[PDB]
């Protein structure tokens, strides 16, 4: 069993390992991962199995979850899944990696009842201990990205419909929409949703959308882009003030993992 | 004339272009600027994406005018490099990625010659040209190296 995610490694001894050739790209690399290393102490590998966007993201948020947040509290969440299936039919050209309505709202009801436990624990040493036992698992994990993809197409929808009654939506779903591929949900999903855990990843432009369904900002060390503006990429560009906050770690936009921070530890 | 080329961070990148000019060749010019290649690039204007052939003024584009650049790479791929010293290299990759790309990346990572890197699928010897996607190369598939 490839691991979820994997225990705290040095980040200085990470590095060290795995950018070892004689390469220009590599010192790259290497100053990219000596910057992070001044804020975070350890690195943690992320399984790169095509979710990677999703269980680095959420496992962040649930790691240090504080309260449960209010979207999930809301138990409106869970007439959700029968509302959009009954109006949008086409939701059933949903794509499972692991009837279908019931399913999704499993999933879903899932979603808020391990979140809540992870809220209401005590210490956060317990509150990340047992977030490690989530992701240790196989089938419950599956679920809650089937969850979180449906979030991620339920706000796709509500967005591009608000984008269509002239109304002000947040840029990047403009762009998100101009794509051929993913000119309305439906093609979107078809498309793009569908294919994660199959055959392709997030897009950077779903990375923000990503963000936008568990309303979490998410930030990125892209080491790629070390020395330059996008360095320290976020998700969205101008969070709001409220939204809680993940760190990821991209060496070259294609896989993210997950930078611990000095007091986080265990 | 310049133009503008915003990224989705807000970065922007300025142009010094022609009304006669391509979409390709904008593309073409943002890898220099910033190493992308065109075919990770796509360019909206409009809400439309923008056609490799169509010159800018079909596009009704102007001095001074903002292009967005909307990426086709993604994440979470995964893969792994087999060796003769037993050790596992494991990469970070998009379907998208050349054989080529690769033998580049392993020597990154841990220094072998692509001249001397024989990559394998399934028992195939890999065209530097191909890449994985034709290849049929599933999330985790494992690959051996000689």
């Amino acid at each position: 069993g490839p691991l979820s995610v994997a225990p705290e490694m040095d980040i200085m001894d990470y590095c060290k390992k795995e950018w070892r050739g004689n390469t220009q790209k590599a010192t790259c690399m290497k100053m990219g991962y000596e910057e992070v290393s001044q804020k975070f102490t350890s690195i943690r590998r992320v399984r790169g199995d095509n979710y990677c966007a999703l269980r680095a993201t959420l496992f962040q948020a649930m790691s240090q979850a504080v309260g449960l947040p209010p979207w999930l509290q809301d138990p409106e969440l869970m007439l959700l899944p029968e509302k959009l299936i009954s109006k949008y039919n086409w939701i059933k050209q949903w794509k499972l990696g692991l009837d279908l309505v019931d399913k999704i709202k499993e999933s879903l009801t899932l979603l808020r009842k391990k979140w809540a436990g992870l809220a209401e624990m005590r210490t956060a040493e317990a509150r990340q201990i047992a977030c490690d036992e989530l992701f240790t698992n196989e089938a419950e994990e599956y679920s809650l990205y089937e969850a979180v993809k449906f979030l991620m197409l339920n706000r796709a929808i509500e967005l591009y419909n608000d984008k269509e009654k002239g109304k002000e939506v947040p840029f990047f779903s403009v762009l998100l929409f101009a794509r051929d591929t993913s000119n309305d949900p439906g093609q979107l999903l078809r498309n793009h949703l569908n294919q994660v855990g199959h055959t392709g990843g997030l897009e950077q432009v779903e990375m923000f959308l990503l963000a936008y369904a568990v309303r979490h900002t998410i930030q990125v060390y892209r080491l790629s882009k070390y020395n330059t503006e996008e360095f320290i990429t976020v998700y969205p560009t101008d969070p709001p003030k409220d939204w809680p906050v993940v760190t990821l770690i991209a060496e070259d936009d294609r896989h993210y993992n997950i930078p611990v921070r000095v007091c986080e530890e265990t | 004339m310049q133009i503008f080329v915003k990224t989705l961070t807000g970065k922007t990148i300025t142009l010094e272009v022609e009304p006669s000019d391509t979409i390709e060749n904008v593309k073409a010019k943002i890898q220099d600027k910033e190493g992308i290649p065109p075919d990770q690039q796509r360019l909206i204007f409009a809400g439309k994406q923008l056609e490799d052939g169509r010159t800018l003024s079909d596009y009704n584009i102007q001095k001074e005018s903002t292009l967005h650049l909307v990426l086709r790479l993604r994440g979470s791929m995964q893969i792994f490099v087999k060796t003769l010293t037993g050790k596992t290299i494991t990469l970070e990759v998009e379907p998208s990625d050349t054989i080529e790309n690769v033998k580049a990346k392993i020597q990154d990572k841990e220094g072998i010659p692509p001249d001397q890197q024989r990559l394998i699928f399934a028992g195939k010897q890999l065209e530097d040209g191909r890449t994985l996607s034709d290849y049929n190369i599933q999330k985790e598939s494992t690959l051996h190296l000689v």
